RNA sequence: GAUGAUCAGGUUGAUAGGUCUGAGGUGGAAGUGUGGCGACACAUGGAGCUGACAGAUACUAAUCGAUCGAGGACUUAAC
RNA sequence: UGGCACCCGGCUCAUCGCAUCCUGGGGCUUAGUCGGUCCCAAGGGUUGGGCUGUUCGCCCAUUAAAGCGGUACGCGAGCUGGGUUCAGAACGUCGUGAGACAGUUCGGUCCCUAUCCGUCGCGGGCGCAGGAAAUUUGAGAGGAGCUGUCCUUAGUACGAGAGGACCGGGAUGGACGCACCGCUGGUGUACCAGUUGUUCUGCCAAGGGCAUCGCUGGGUAGCUAUGUGCGGACGG
RNA sequence: AAGGAACUCGGCAAAAUGACCCCGUAACUUCGGGAGAAGGGGUGCUCUGUUAGGAGAGAGCCGCAGUGAAUAGGCCCAGGCGACUGUUUAGCAAAAACACAGGUCUCUGCGAAGCCGUAAGGCGAAGUAUAGGGGCUGACGCCUGCGCAACGAUCUGGGCACUGUCUCAACGAGAGACUCGGUGAAAUUAUAGUACCUGUGAAGAUGCAGGUUACCCGCGACAGGACGGAAAGACCCCGUGGAGCUUUACUGCAGCC
RNA sequence: AUGAGUAGCGAAAGAGGGGUGAGAAUCCCCUCCACCGAAUGCCUAAGGUUUCCUGAGGAAGGCUCGUCCGCUCAGGGUUAGU
RNA sequence: UCUACCCAUGUCCAGGGUGAAGUUCAGGUAACACUGAAUGGAGGCCCGAACCCACGCACGUUGAAAAGUGCGGGGAUGAGGU
């Protein structure tokens, strides 16, 4: 099946409402780190919530 | 589980070695039967000369069958063969003796003649 | 039983009757073995107001003397009768004789009404598994009909010209829907003329046993190396051989038809 | 499958070459006509 | 129920035995979360084997173990160190042997990975 | 249960794994003795092994924190 | 150089009409047993095969019954040339030559990632005069609706006799539907045993890899029917 | 599980036989075959045992199962057609169509007859009527039509074995589908803010009239509609449109007399 | 431009530890495992004409990534009386 | 340079079956043709790999491929393939 016709910009643009990302989980800074994920290790230096590890 | 174009043998003294079903009586669209159902068959082998011949249209009773029945205890029963009596419509025996053992379930539907010929009913 | 009855043979009746009224003639091909039960009183009943020769094919295979007595009572009954062999021509030059007697009548009415005398238009019926085809093919010299060994090998009606002096109508073999004696039936059964595939064999072998033992004692006695005449048929089954408990009956009926035994008829 | 061209540097020469060509007088031809045109490659 | 990893039982046993003798000898690896978590079970049976210690134990843990030379000094193979300074020293600590400790994903595929070690 | 969703839990706790007892399944483990020339049989012993099923037990993971979320509109009748 | 009328079968899914096949309620014409005929009624139901081109078609055996029709053959971006229907071949009939008829037969290629409206399921927003957590009423809508035997009534109503109702009770089937794994079975590729060939752990004994899970005999949880439980009863 | 062709145009497909030895083999026949016809029996390991010279016989021991896994023929009847082995529409038709061995008719005395070329020059052939061109049939046994022995991926019909073809479906494995990270096209397309029912209309309505229903936006599925999309079509006329073909239609140039 | 962040990414077993590096599932090294083996082995035709070796590179080409390449720059390499 | 036919020169075909002519001994004879035994190895012979075809079914049909793949099938010392 081929599209009958070509669709316009509102509907194209009302079809995309829902394509988006989400805003990441976001908790304190392990061991002076920076910013690290919930439940993960620190950026800086693998730390949990001070706990450095690796 | 007998239904249609299934082979059964005869366990009496009639002539008829082995018979054919045709239908299943007893429901509008019945495709089953089980121990004590009655059945329409045709005869496939037996005897030049003989009380029955080959070709021949007669209706018969079930005795024995591969999955037998659930009895009210819990109890199971099961044969290694299937096998049947050639009937007249008043429920008597075509044939004078019964071979092989017999379930009882024939008993309680009024089929007193062949489990009084019977040699052993279990 | 028998109940062989398949839907171009309900078609023939139709087109037959469509074209009733071309034919001038009709034969009507009887076996000889059984000349009464092969008639066809269903095709009969469509046949009427229009001459007719009965025609007692396979001659070779029945006993002289019985098939010339029924030529007698055909003749005598009130229809003209004769006796062929097809596959050897042995009757087949005195037909045309008989029918330029028989239709010179309107042959004569024709020339006096002011035209030239014309082709004879003959239409051939009868029950399959007879000499329906091997007849025409002999008569025109030229095997442009198919013929086989079993029933029901053409299927549909053919038109052929012979010279300029016949005009042939060929068609399939014609049974009634229902049979009513069951000796009929047997007898047909074994002569042939049935798909063999829809009937009871061992059946036809009991009749055909208990018959030979009726009338040809001798025939039985000899049989094929064993003389022996007892009461059932298990005894001579298994003359030479698990060896085939019943299948021999197809044996006894597979020599029969091709005349194993000497000359015979049913009547 | 053998598709059609199965190269071969001896044919090649012997059918499409120069000295084929100029052997018989249309191949002359062909080779003033593509002198003519200008272009770069001629013959084979 | 078990999971599936994504391919057929033999490669799958193959997959188990590789890692769960490459962890014995280096005693913490770093693979991806949903293989990490399918692994945990079948360490924490072989070091119950190396602690039951009977011969008839030793040749049990034989069949999933593969020939490798762990320690190199020395000479002794992964059955060896399983059996000899593991089981010493979870004597007294009964249930589970092993931490999952999760981290980010990766640039390839952006599968999640994580660390497994002993305790 | 396709993904969302629903439901059971988040250290005053039995949600999952492991460990210890079971239930079912299979059918007499390795080692060592004895008999036989040998293939093999017997004892130690309803033995050994056991994915998804039960009951106990915090041994390992369910830390942190982040975000959202009201102060009750107007008129007329009975206070 | 006549006469005078007319202008594709099968599969999977269904839905509707009544001009009613069965079941319900009636007059009747018909001892009862029955049967025939004519009204009212569309809720449900309305079969498996052999020869066969299913035809101007035969038969077999059941059932309370094996109804007639409409929906672009109802239904090919859902499936089947299986008829129709092509280029290769035999026979045919007509023809003065280029050809005419199909009269019989054998073989013989179409595909499509669903844009919109439609149906079947599952979510995200906001609304509902304060924010929330539970429990709910019911405007509306959908589902179900079928029948057979046997015992009593008592051979009593009847019928000289032979022969025989019957809808009030009571049991028990057929088909269909909804659930579930305690029983009988099925599968059950990270469960347990037997065994062939070859290769590997230095060798014997113990084991691992590959050969459809190498092949065989069993099999827990889960999912299941051919297994088990229940339903359509009335009543206003 | 039970049944075993009940499906269907049709046993299409799938299932079943298969290896090594030892017994036993029909009708028919062109006497070569048919024929591996059909049907039965035995295979593991140890000792006896340089086993006689690698047995054979004997004794024993295990499992449900002994060519223990992979690879190895399914079989039997009856009719057409063609004798057989072979060749054909590359890419729809592998056949009963073509060829074939044998038979028969006709021309040719050698610069042969036939062909290719305007001619020179060649093939036939360095060959000569037991040898060469051109037609028609198509083994060989019985007649001036009748025989199927052997062969066949041939066309019709039957019977065994065996089974998910089915009564009626149920689980299990793998690659897709589905979620996440990377990369990322196509046919189609007048603008669309694109319900349903009875009507109307070039005659088959999401767009017209009357009425009934319907909060905004998405994801996974099905295929009734948009006379759905692509080969302009999967075909009936017409081209006082072509090409091809046949002459008691004509007129030219070929050859021969 | 729409279809749309949709179909596809062209048969097949990899796992872990080190190293380089701004950046590593994809590059290098090590250890196990796995497939072909009458070839998925080696040697030399037709054919191709710099694809061969070493040092640098991250625009474009590798159906993803790339510190790598049959890609881009520099250099180098093919010895016959048999 | 693909395909049709022809000309001159090379090259390929794992294994296993059946047993013609001829020859020798010899019942038979006076010797045959015919018995058997031994030897012998013919065939547009048989089963079946490499090789060459293309009969059935399924998939694919904006394909891995503008004629393929998978499982079965035919010929396989010759009117052969290259
Ligand atoms: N012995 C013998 N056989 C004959 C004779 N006539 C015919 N046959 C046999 O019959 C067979 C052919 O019969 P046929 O005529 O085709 O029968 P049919 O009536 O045409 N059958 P259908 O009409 O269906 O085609 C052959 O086997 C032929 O030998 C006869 O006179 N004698």
């Amino acid at each position: 099946a081929v599209p009958f016709r070509r669709t316009s910009k509102m509907k194209k643009r009302l079809r995309r409402t829902h394509f988006k990302l989400n805003v990441p989980g976001m908790t304190e800074c392990p061991s002076c780190g920076e910013m690290k994920l919930s439940h993960r290790v620190c950026k800086a230096c693998g730390s949990y919530n001070g706990k450095d590890i690796n | 589980m007998i239904q249609q174009e299934t082979r059964l043998k005869v366990a009496d003294n009639s002539g008829a070695r082995e018979v054919l079903t045709i239908k299943v009586l007893g429901g509008s669209g019945r495709k089953t039967a089980n121990i004590g159902d009655v059945i329409v068959c045709t005869v496939k082998q037996a005897t030049p000369g003989g009380v029955v011949k080959k070709g021949e249209v007669v209706k018969a009773v079930i005795v024995r069958t591969k999955s037998g029945a659930r009895r009210s205890d819990g109890s199971y029963i099961s044969f290694d063969e299937n096998a049947c009596v050639i009937i007249r419509d008043d429920k008597s025996p075509r044939g004078t003796r019964i071979f092989g053992p017999v379930a009882r379930e024939l008993r309680e539907n009024n089929f007193m003649k062949i489990v009084s010929l019977a040699p052993e009913v279990i | 039983t028998i109940q062989w009855f398949p839907g171009h043979m309900a078609k023939a009746r139709r087109e037959v009757t469509e074209k009733l009224k071309l034919i001038d003639i009709v034969y009507e091909l009887v076996d000889a073995r059984i000349p009464m039960s092969s008639r066809n009183p269903m095709i009969e009943d469509i046949l009427k107001n229009k001459p007719r020769i009965m025609l007692l094919n396979k001659a070779d295979k029945a006993d002289a003397a019985v098939t010339q007595q029924w030529k007698e009572h055909f003749e005598n009954q009130g229809i003209r009768s004769l006796s062929i062999n097809s596959v050897n021509g042995q009757g087949l030059n005195q037909i045309v004789p008989a029918s330029k007697e028989i239709l010179q009548e309107k042959f004569d009415r024709m020339r006096a009404k002011g035209v030239k005398p014309r082709a004879i238009r003959a239409l051939i019926i009868g029950i399959p598994n007879v000499g329906k085809s091997t007849l025409i093919n002999r008569l025109a010299k030229k095997n442009i009909a198919k013929t086989g060994d079993r029933p029901g090998i053409t299927t549909s009606q053919q038109w052929v010209k012979v010279g300029k002096e016949l005009e042939l109508l060929d068609t399939p073999g014609i049974l009634w829907p229902k049979f009513e004696d069951e000796l009929v039936g047997l007898r047909l059964a074994v002569t042939g003329a049935i798909k063999d595939s829809i009937i009871n064999l061992q059946d036809v072998a009991v009749f055909g046993l208990r018959f030979l033992e009726e009338h040809y004692p001798e025939r039985l006695k000899e049989r094929y190396g064993l003389d022996e005449i007892p009461e059932d048929i298990a005894e001579l089954f298994d003359a030479i051989g698990l060896i085939n408990y019943d299948k021999t009956t197809e044996v006894i009926i597979r020599d029969i038809r091709t005349e194993k035994f000497g000359r015979l008829s049913f009547e | 499958m053998k598709r059609t061209f199965q190269p071969n540097n001896r044919k090649r020469s012997k059918v499409h070459g120069f000295r084929s060509r100029m052997s018989s007088k249309n191949g002359r031809l062909v080779l003033a006509r593509r002198r003519r045109k200008g272009r770069k490659v001629l013959s084979a | 129920s078990y999971r599936k990893l994504g391919r057929t039982s033999a490669q799958r046993k193959a997959m188990l035995r590789d890692l769960t003798t490459d962890l014995i000898i280096n005693e913490r690896i770093e693979t991806t979360e949903t293989r990490a978590k399918e692994l945990r079970s079948v360490v924490e049976k072989m070091i119950t084997l190396g602690k039951r210690g009977d011969l008839h134990a030793r040749r049990q843990a034989a069949a999933y173990i593969r020939n490798e030379v762990a320690n190199e000094e020395n000479n002794q193979d992964a059955l060896q160190k399983l059996f000899s300074d593991i089981a010493t020293r979870y004597e007294e600590r009964q249930g589970g042997y092993t931490r999952i400790m999760k981290l980010g994903p990766r640039r390839g595929d952006g599968a999640p990975m994580a660390i497994i070690e002993l305790v």
